[PDB]
Formats: C-alpha cells, structure tokens, sequence
C-alpha cells in the first residue's frame, strides 16, 4: 500500500501493487542504508518509524 | 408491491497462461506449488 500514489497530503493507505508470493512470510528485517559523500556533502535524513 | 418489470438492462465488462503447470516435472504433493492468476482471461474447455 503507498500513501503517495493515492493521497500523499492525507497519509491514507491505497494498495498499488500485488506480489505473488504462495509462501507466507514470518520473518521480516531493517536493511542499514548509507551515503557515501565527504563532510561537508553529508546531510540529516529523515528517520522512518515502524 | 406492484414492483416495476426489469428493463434496459446495462452490462460493463490477460489471457493467463497454463503452460508452466503443463511443462516440465510436477512438483510433489509434499513438495506442491500453487498458481496465482488474477485479471486474466481463463479457458476451462481447454485444461
């Protein structure tokens, strides 16, 4: 479901895409993410809540 | 009621293949695997 397809403004949720996936899934994990830039480059990013 | 006969009806209204269920080694029925198709079109003379 992604808000910004529907209604970004509003935050509702708008199921946009199906995956077929037959196996249930039990396990899900956070992947770390990082920028490569100098000192100056870095900037502050957002931080998602689950 | 007296309700009024139907009338002027109005009627609003892809093609998913089998072949990968047909083809190749079927898999155990310990071992099966299911087929999701969703919005296509169906031929059930056919299987």
């Amino acid at each position: 479901f992604s808000s910004r397809y529907v209604d970004l403004y509003g935050g509702n949720m708008f199921q946009f895409a199906t995956l077929p996936v037959y196996d249930t899934i039990k396990y899900y994990s956070i992947i770390p993410h990082s920028i490569r830039s100098i000192q100056s480059d870095r900037k502050a990013w957002a931080a998602f809540y689950v | 009621s007296f309700e009024a006969k139907p009338s002027g009806s109005v009627v609003e209204q892809v093609e998913c293949d089998f072949s990968p269920l047909l083809s190749g080694t079927p898999p155990q029925v310990y071992n099966f695997k299911r087929l999701v198709f969703t919005n296509c079109n169906y031929n059930l003379t056919k299987l």
